[PDB]
This record gives structure tokens, sequence and C-alpha cells, in this order.
């Protein structure tokens, strides 16, 4: 699920950059630092709003180092799976131990004891697929799953997900 | 070859069950006339590809008493709705008066013009305005361009479907197509003149029939592709000669404008048809040759690992083969001070 | 890396249940409490955001960046193609690609009187930013599915639920 | 609200010894590590000198935080600090 | 290793007439993938009829 | 089965060295180590403990005429093209010539038909890239002089109009850092530029 | 680790939501080691399990693998592990270098095979 939140960087300067332009570089370097990293507190930043107007306030300088230290405070759009939220994903694989999806950046991987068993894997089938007779997902098929577990990484995040109620499957 | 029975058996009898779901399935809708579409290609139905254009055209055909044999409740949307309530619609008709389905199936299995497509009286817009006044209560479009948007997109879903056009184009692309690589950007940074990758990272025009016997390259291109990195396109030189004789066979002969409006729509809809038709044929395509291959580089892998594993024990001199020598082992592993 | 706004939360004894995250309980945790401050310490809601909310804000910023970095001189592609980072481009073009493939309401208008109806309305309320959140996105069509899919629904029975599905399938462009 | 305006501000203005000793070595360490230097050096070459002749002409772009006892502080640039 | 190629295959027995039609599908498999194999054949030893 | 398989000449050099036929055959260029210099040749070493020798005729260019040993000594590597192979005995022969070393680029022997390949393509891209290397970064100068300004030619032209005639501006040139453009005040709304060329400057920013 | 289903009994299962597991005391490698796959392909380790070793080689691509399975470590000496850059100056282990072109990204050598 989509958020904003009021986020905080703290950024170490080398003082090579000591120049006037030293607040749009720290900008950048933001932007590339935090768009698009995932951090299993907060889930997956996406992007940062109003990206070239942040405060970054006055830096100090660390005693026997010489390099200055920012904190820079900005709001970001963020996205975390939660336990026990049904969600709408998109199939990436077929296996004969379950199949993945992809929800947005997240990748959650459905094992054979969360399916119905109605859908039985078809490898025959081109592309194989866990079928059944009025249900057929595949990959690039629409599902709808509920996340049931989530895994922290150190800067992944592994969901598990489950189509075995009700309207949950194919959709 | 043996191994290869083995392998077929097992694939005939996976396929053995889809066909006897589609009879059953057939023998559900129960059809009062037997469609000869459906025991013409059922009676030469192979491939389960073929099993899967049957049911879709059984399907598409017959939405309505589809829905009635499951109905016979999850609020599943029916992507057939539309075309069910085309099918109710006043607009029906008009649908049947661009051409006959019936003479349609004939002229194209024919592949030779056996009926005349008929032009209507009045013109597409002329009908559907007419009719839109006259049954204003019941005609659930808002605009007639609403209408002839509809009914163009019925006749694509109806060329679509049939099962014929699809045979056709799959037997083509098997035959004639070529095999062309489109790169990404992550293609076009990564692919180093050092990547196995490489040896394809600028191929055109490759002919399929020759893949078969170079496995491995299909395969690097495959596993390329799932890296995101390339985008593999089948295509054909002769493919606006295919489009061009469907055409010809499916459009009317008149030169009236309102049979000019009539060929017009009619060639629409079959563009929008070949829009929809060409990537499931392109992906049954790809697999086949997938699994072709896979096959060839398996049978390779086979042999290799026989011939690797086919030695008999070394035999000393003045002794009949298969005698296990006495034998004594001298190393000293790396030879460093 | 990023530190929130909340701090402290040191050593004590006392343990919870409500701690554990678990969104048919709506227990989001500390750092997703109802309650959030600014950067200026006043008090704040969580700020939940549909795909359609998400998708508007998200187009409407990469624009501007992009805009911004050309001088002030549409396609999602390009505008993927903007950001900096191969592994934040393929991130980007993935909730993107997730959007725009499961996006309910793509104008601007649409999504501006769906939240009016949402916010505004007495029955809403009530409802948690989350559920709202779950309700413009799933898009449910009865009650009990919407109950099932949200089981905080269950227990708040004094909403409209039906006529409000209604009135979502309505904006919904079909 | 910890921080003090630049109109009430009560502390000397001039820089203590301690402050001219820690501004001088904080800078000739920036310097030391190649950040760019604000006055002409003639033929010039230690860090330390550089640093002095950017405090004698008023070029040394740091800013002095001085803490009150209670916690508020005020921010003095080191162009505006009086240094004998 | 029938067992294990037979696992997921839970109706095997099948009918004379899905037995002859399994046979004929099998052959003309056969007959695609080994055309080669038969065009050499035959036209090597195009003396003896019908040996495909 | 058959008998007992006798490894051959290429089987036996893939099994010891770990490397194969393909991989290390003539014209290929490998980073061998050197290990003994002499006057004559020069004994080098490979990664996979090959032991090479190169003929003095081509550690040193054939230009040159300086000596093996003050070029390259004991422990400094150096890159090398392969032109013999003695697999039996695992001895081979390197040039040191850059009409090897340099020239050997498109080694892979992939075939270029433009039936088949899309050469127009990777031209197109091999500009791509060669403007994208071409493509650089600049950056601003700062002088610290009492009449130095950093503006522009028209900026400087009008900060001198609101001064009287002779007075005189510094502003850097756009012929480069080496450059410097003064402007003074030839007459009311009258100005001249002249460049100035800057030689034995200490640094970009230095006078 | 093994990303498989696994059945045991409740007994043997204690409720930890962080599993830090330490691969140390265990096997012939540890993290970072230049292994040989088999008799073509030679790798590097890039996450050690209990059970198993992920190894990615020098294709760019990712295994996994039993420790029985590795043939060994590549011991190679600095005589051995020589790398030349593209001007031909030499470079050495631990030293950083920046792509010529591609991403043009920079890190610090690892290990140096061919």
């Amino acid at each position: 699920m989509f958020f904003l939140k009021d986020l905080s960087l703290i950024l170490t300067l080398h003082p090579s950059y000591f120049g006037p332009q030293m607040n749009q570089y720290l900008r950048e370097k933001l932007l590339t630092d935090v768009e698009g990293t995932c951090t299993g507190q907060f889930g997956y930043i996406v992007t940062v709003l109003d990206g070239m107007n942040i405060d970054v306030g006055k830096g100090r300088i660390i005693p026997g180092s010489g390099s200055a230290e920012f904190e820079v405070k900005y709001r970001a759009v963020v996205w975390k799976p939660f336990k026990g939220e049904v969600v709408d994903a998109i199939v990436s694989n077929v296996s004969p131990i379950g199949f993945f999806a992809d929800v947005g950046p997240l990748n959650v991987f459905v094992s054979t004891r969360l399916i119905p068993d109605n859908l039985v894997y078809n490898p025959s089938n081109s592309p194989p697929a866990y079928m059944s007779n009025d249900e057929l997902i595949t990959k690039g098929s629409k599902v709808r799953l509920k996340v049931v577990g989530t895994r922290t990484d150190v800067n992944e995040i592994y969901a598990i997900g489950s189509i075995k109620e009700d309207f949950l499957g194919a959709i | 070859d043996l191994w290869r029975i083995v392998q077929l058996d097992l694939d005939y009898h996976s396929i053995h069950d889809k066909k006897a779901a589609l009879s059953s399935i057939y023998k559900q809708l129960d059809l009062d006339v037997v469609d000869p579409t459906y025991e013409e290609f059922f009676g030469s139905a192979r491939t389960l590809s073929e099993l899967q254009d049957i049911d879709d055209y059984l399907t598409f055909n017959y939405s309505s008493q589809v829905k009635n044999l499951t109905a016979v409740m999850k609020r599943k949307y029916s992507k057939y709705a539309i075309y069910d309530r085309i099918r109710q619609d006043a607009i029906y008709p008009v649908v049947q008066s661009i051409a006959n389905i019936s003479q349609m199936r004939e002229n194209l299995a024919q592949s030779k013009r056996l009926h005349q497509v008929e032009d209507p009286i009045e013109s597409p817009m002329d009908m559907i305005a007419d009719i839109m006044s006259t049954e204003k209560d019941k005609t659930t479009f808002i605009s007639s361009e609403k209408a002839y948007q509809a009914v163009k997109q019925f006749f694509s879903e109806q060329l679509s479907y049939e099962p014929f056009i699809r045979k056709t184009i799959r037997t083509a692309f098997q035959s004639f197509g070529v095999i062309n690589i489109e790169l990404t950007e992550r293609g076009k940074l990564q692919i180093e003149p050092e990547s196995p990758y490489f040896d394809f990272k600028y191929a055109k025009n490759r002919p399929i029939s020759a893949l078969t016997a170079t496995p491995d390259l299909y395969l690097r291109m495959i596993q390329a592709e799932n890296d995101g990195l390339v985008n593999i396109k089948v295509e054909l030189p002769m493919l606006s000669t295919v489009v061009d004789h469907f055409y010809n066979i499916l459009k009317s002969d008149g030169t009236s404008e309102i049979s000019e409006k009539w060929n017009a729509l009619r060639n629409d809809a079959w563009k929008q048809s070949l829009d929809k038709l060409i990537p499931l044929v392109q992906l049954n395509v790809k697999e086949s040759i997938r699994r072709d291959c896979e096959r060839v580089l398996y049978f390779q892998v086979k042999n290799s690992f026989t011939k690797k594993i086919d030695q008999a024990p070394y035999q000393p001199p003045t002794y009949a083969k298969g005698t296990i020598p006495r034998v004594l082992t001298l190393s000293f592993g790396e030879g460093n001070r | 890396v990023s530190t929130s706004t909340v701090g402290a939360r040191r050593r004590r004894a006392k343990q919870q249940v409500d701690d554990e995250e678990n969104a048919t309980l709506l227990r989001l945790g500390p750092e997703f409490a109802l309650k959030q401050y600014d950067h200026d310490g006043n008090e704040h809601d969580l700020i939940a955001l549909s795909l359609s909310e998400s998708r508007l804000l998200i187009r409407e910023a990469l624009k501007a960046r992009s805009r911004a970095r050309n001088g002030g001189v549409i396609d999602d592609d390009e505008l993927a193609k903007v950001t900096s980072g191969a592994v934040a481009n393929g991130v980007v073009k993935k909730t993107l690609d997730y959007l725009n493939t499961f996006a309910r309401f793509k104008d601007e208008e649409t999504c501006t009187a769906v939240d009016q109806l949402l916010h505004n309305s007495s029955d809403c309320s009530v409802l948690h930013p989350f559920e709202i959140a779950q309700l413009s996105s799933l898009g449910c069509e009865d009650v009990d599915e919407a109950i099932t899919l949200i089981p905080s629904l269950a227990a708040k029975k004094e909403v409209n639920l039906q006529r409000i599905l209604d009135e979502l399938n309505r904006l919904e462009d079909p | 609200e910890l921080a003090i305006l630049k109109e009430e501000r009560t502390t000397t203005p001039y820089l203590t010894k301690y402050e001219r000793a820690r501004i001088l070595g904080t800078r000739a360490l920036q310097i030391s590590m190649n950040a760019p230097v604000l006055v002409d050096i003639e033929g010039e070459t230690d860090p330390l000198q550089i640093a002095m002749k950017e405090l004698s002409q008023r070029k040394i772009p740091l800013v002095i935080r001085r803490y009150l006892p209670d916690g508020s502080y005020e921010d003095w640039g080191c162009d505006e600090l009086i240094v004998d | 290793r029938f067992q294990a190629y037979r696992k997921s295959i839970k109706n095997y027995k099948l009918s004379d007439v899905d037995y002859s039609n399994e046979r004929d599908w099998i052959v003309e498999q056969l007959k695609l993938e080994k055309r080669d194999f038969l065009q050499h054949l035959t036209q090597a030893h195009s003396s003896v009829a019908h040996l495909e | 089965r058959r008998d007992f398989h006798i490894l051959n000449e290429a089987e036996i050099f893939q099994l010891l060295t770990r490397e194969t036929v393909d991989s290390f055959r003539k014209g290929m260029v490998i980073p061998v180590y050197v290990r003994k210099v002499e006057s004559s040749y020069m004994s080098v070493s490979t990664q996979s403990l090959i032991a090479g020798n190169i003929q003095r005729q081509d550690i040193l260019e054939p230009n040159d005429r300086r000596d093996p040993r003050e070029v390259y000594s004991v422990g400094q590597t150096v890159r090398a093209c392969i032109l013999d192979v003695d697999y039996y005995n695992f001895k081979c022969q390197l040039s040191l010539l850059r009409q090897f070393t340099e020239n050997q680029v498109a080694g892979l022997n992939v075939n270029r038909n433009p039936k088949f390949w899309d050469i127009e393509s990777e031209n197109r891209d091999r500009q791509e890239e060669i403007d994208k290397q071409r493509e650089e970064s600049r950056e601003s100068r700062v002088i610290k002089h009492p009449f130095f300004h950093n503006m522009k030619s028209k900026e400087a032209e009008d900060y001198l109009a609101a001064r009287p005639v002779g007075d005189v501006v510094i502003r850097p040139s756009s012929k480069g850092s080496n450059h410097i453009t003064i402007s003074w005040k030839v007459a009311p709304q009258l100005y001249q530029h002249i460049d100035v060329l800057e030689e034995n400057k200490d640094d970009a920013n230095a006078i | 680790q093994t990303k498989r289903t696994v059945i045991v009994f409740s007994n043997y299962l204690i409720k930890s939501t962080d599993s830090t597991v330490s691969i140390n005391e265990s096997g012939r490698f540890e993290l970072h080691d230049l292994v040989q796959v088999n008799s073509d392909l030679v790798g590097i380790v890039i996450r050690a399990q209990k059970d198993s070793f992920d190894v990615l080689c020098s294709d760019g691509k990712l295994l996994s693998l039993p420790p029985v399975s590795i043939y060994s470590k590549l011991n190679l000496n600095p005589n051995q592990q020589i790398a030349i850059d593209s001007n031909g100056v030499e470079v050495k282990v631990g030293d950083t270098v920046r792509e010529f072109t591609g991403e043009r990204r920079q890190g610090t050598i690892l290990h140096v095979y061919r």
C-alpha cells in the first residue's frame, strides 16, 4: 500500500565539493541514493516529492575529518505490503513448486500448498500453467492474492501470497 | 528413437485428457446442427494449440450457451459480455448482413470464391443510424459512431476466432518465418564483445528451419531475452500476401460507394483481427521452436555423456578384454618446493 | 538508512500485542500509526494513497522533474528513463507498469470526486484511511466481497457500503 | 526556537583565541583535503599558512555556532567576527 | 522409471480407439521429426518398396 | 565397451593447464609475466605457468634502438600476443609488437553478412558510444583581482556603462582558461574586449 | 536458504523473527572465494549456506551447488593473479578502477582471473 511519509537522511560531503553548487549537488546525491532503494522498515521508496526544492540546512563540520554532515528532511512516496492484505498482481513465472507474481517492485512467491487443489499445474500447456476447469493462470495473467508473510532482507523484501480463499485466484 | 517413443507416448497421454475434455464440452453444448468447422478441425486436431483454438472458437460463437452451461456466485466479468449484448441488441442483424458466417467459412475453407459477398442495399452508417432511430428503446449505443465501432470490433473478433485463419497463419510462420532480435537499453549497454550474447546482438532474418541444427543459439537468445536485454521477433516476408489473399476471399465485389464502405469496414475489422491474432501465433511458434531445440540439445547431451562413460577398463597385454589390471598411482599434486 | 521523524523508543518491561503488523486488525506499527508529526512537530494524520492518487502524484512529480531538468521547456518509458540509477529506473518502471495496468481512475477529476466522496461522507468520517485506500484500490463490487477482502469493514456496519460501491462503479470509467 | 536572531545576538563580536585556533585547524585540514581556496596564493604551500592568509582577508567560509548554557546558540560568520 | 514417468498421469489405460489414435499420432510425430532420415533412407534404398 | 581411452596432446594440455586449445592459440593477447630479461631474448611466464620466450626482434619496436633491459625489467608484466604454441612441450612464443597487441580488437569470427547481420545498427551504436566518449565536463574559473569580475561580454559592457571613460574590467575569455578578456570603455556606449594569452600557468584558476 | 518446503516437528522450531545465520565452521570455502565449478566453469562465492553455496561465475550467472560438488579453491600467487588495464598499466589486487564504457562503474578488485 502506498503512503506519504516525512523521512530524513544524513548526508556526508567531502571537502572537495565545497563550492557554490553544493546545494544542487546534495540534491542530486539524495535523489540517486534514495530513489528506488528498499528498506525493510519502510518498504520501497519510489519517488521524492518536490525534489528540486528540498531544504538541506547548514552542514556541521565533523571534528578531525573535515567532511561536513548534512541533515536532509524530505517527503516521499513509499509502498509497503502488510500481512493479511489482498492486492492485485501479474504472474511472472510458472514452476512446479509454485508461481511467482509481481506487485509493483515486489516479487511474490506462492507455493502449491497455498493454491487451490483444482488448479493442477499443467506442464504440457504452452506456456505451462496452473489450470482448472474454468480457471487458467499462466505468465502474464492477472491474479488477486492475499499476502500472508513478509521476509525482511538487507535491502530486499520477500513476500508470500495465497489464493486459497474466496474472491482470490484468477481475475 | 525409443526414448523419443517414450516421450511421445507421454505427450499423447497428456493431450488425450484435453481432447476428451473438449469432446465433453462439445457434447454438453449439444448443438442442434453439428458445426462443420468443429468436426473438420477436430478430426485433424493434433497439437494442443489446435485444441485451444477449438475451445476459443466454441466459447466465442456460443458464449451465451457456454455461460448457461456453466450456470447449469463469484462475479467474474465475462470478457464476452459486450459481444453477448451485441448479439442481443438490434445491431446484430447488421453484423449478419455484412457477410454470412457459413458462406465465409465455406469460402475460406475452399480457398476460392464459392459465393459472392452481397453488399447490403444501404451503407453501414445508413443502416446503423436508421436502426438506432427506429429502435431507440433497445439500441444500447449512444451515437451511431459508437455502434459502428462496436460492429467493427465484433467483426474483428469473429474473424480472429476463426480456426482456419489461425491455422493458416501458424503454418505459414512455421514454414517460412524468420527470426529477428531487438535490443533494449539494457541490451544496448550490456551486450559486450566478450559476452556470449554478442553472437546475436544484431542478427536479422535468421531462418527458422536452420535453428534446429544449432539449438544453443536459440537457447542463448531466449536466455538473453529472459534477462531483459533483447527481444525476439518472428516475422514473415510475405505477410502482406496472406493478408491480401484473405481480404480478396473476404472482400465483396461491389463497386458502389455503399459497397466501398462495406469493403472498408470489412478490411478494417480484418486488420484488427490480424493485430489481435499475430502475438498468439508468434508465441506458439516460439514455444514450438523452443521445444525442438531443447529436445535436440537433450539428445546431444545424452550422446556426449554416453561417449564420456563408455570405456572398458585398461587391458594389459597377453590378457583378454575385461580383465581387471593391477595398478600403481604416483602423484605429488603441485610440485612446489 | 533513512530515519523517521519518530524517535526515542527506549527499553521497557511491558510487552503489547498491538506491535505486530496485521492489515486485518489495522495494526500498522509505530511508524505507520494514525497520528504523525511533520517537520514542525504539529499534529498530522497518516496519509494513505490509492492507486489513482499514487499514479497522479508520481506522474506529476516525474513530469515536473523532467521539465525542470530540461530548463522548463508524457510517455511512461521516457518518464522512467528521466530518473537516474539503473536499479531506480527498473523500480520506477515496474511501479509505473503496475499503476497503469491497474489504474481504476486515470483522470484527475474522477480521482478528486472519488476522494471527496470517500472523505466528506458522514459514514466515511470514521473510516480509516487504509480502509479508504483499499476500497478505492481493489475495486470491489459487493458488500459481502468487500467485507471478505477487508475484515475491518465488517465491524463498521454504519456505512452505506453498497451504494458507495455503486457510486464508485459509476465513477469508474467502463 | 533554539536559534537566536541576528538582531538579538549578545555575545562578543570578536574571534576568541580558541575559535581562531579551531577555525585555522579546520581550514588547514580542508585545504589539505583539496578544498577550493578563496584567496590568491603567491608562493605559499603550507595549508596552515594559506588558512591564515584566508583568515586575515575574511574569506574563510565557516560559521561559528556559540552554545549558550541553556542550549540556545548564536551563529556567527567568520567574515563578520573581528580578528586581531 | 515408468512409474516416475506416469506419476502425474492419473488415467493411463486408454481405450482401443484411443490406443490406435495414439499410435497414429506417434507415427505422424516421428515422420515429421525424422523426415530427413526417412528421406535419406528412401533415396539411398529406393529399390525396396514401402520401407516407410 | 570400447577400450581405455588414452589422452592425446590436446587433452593432456587441457587437463594440465586448464586452458582450452580454442582459448589459447594464434592471434590472442594475454598479460604474461616477465621472469628473466636478456639482451637477445626475454623469458616470460603466463598465468597458467606456461613458460614463454620472445626473440630480440619483438621485445622492442623495430624503430627503437634501446636495450631490452633498460625498457623492461623483472617483475614488469606486459601484454603479449601468441605467435606459436608447442602443445606437447607447453612452450609458446610471443610478440610485443603493437600491430598485434593493439590492432587485434574484433578477434571474434562472427559472420557479419549484411543479410543476417545489421551492420548499420552496430555502426550507429559505435558512433553513439564514441561521441559519448568525446563528451566531457567544464567548470567556471575563479580569479582574485580588484578589477576582475565574472561577467559576460554584454554584462561587462553594461557594468562599464555606468562608469566613466577609461575604467577597466576583467572577465574570463571564451578561448580557454589560458586566455583572459579585458574590457575597457573606449567611449560612451563603446567598449573594447582584448584577449590576453597566459603562459607558464601554475593552475587553471591561477594567473 | 534452500527455498523449498521442509516438514519438521513443532518440537524443533522456535519463532525467531530474524535469521542472521553465520556459515563459519562449515565446509571448505568462505565468502569471496574464487573456486572452480567444474572442468570449464570458474566462479566466486556470493552467499554461503549451511547446505550449499551461491556462486557467481565469470559469465555473469548465478548457480547453487553443494560444497562437495565444487572442485577446489583456486589458490593463486601474486605471480599468477595479475591484471593489466586498457592502457597497459599493471593493476594489482584491491585497487580501484573505473569501467571505461558502459555503466562506467567503479569498485575495488576482489580477484583476477584471465
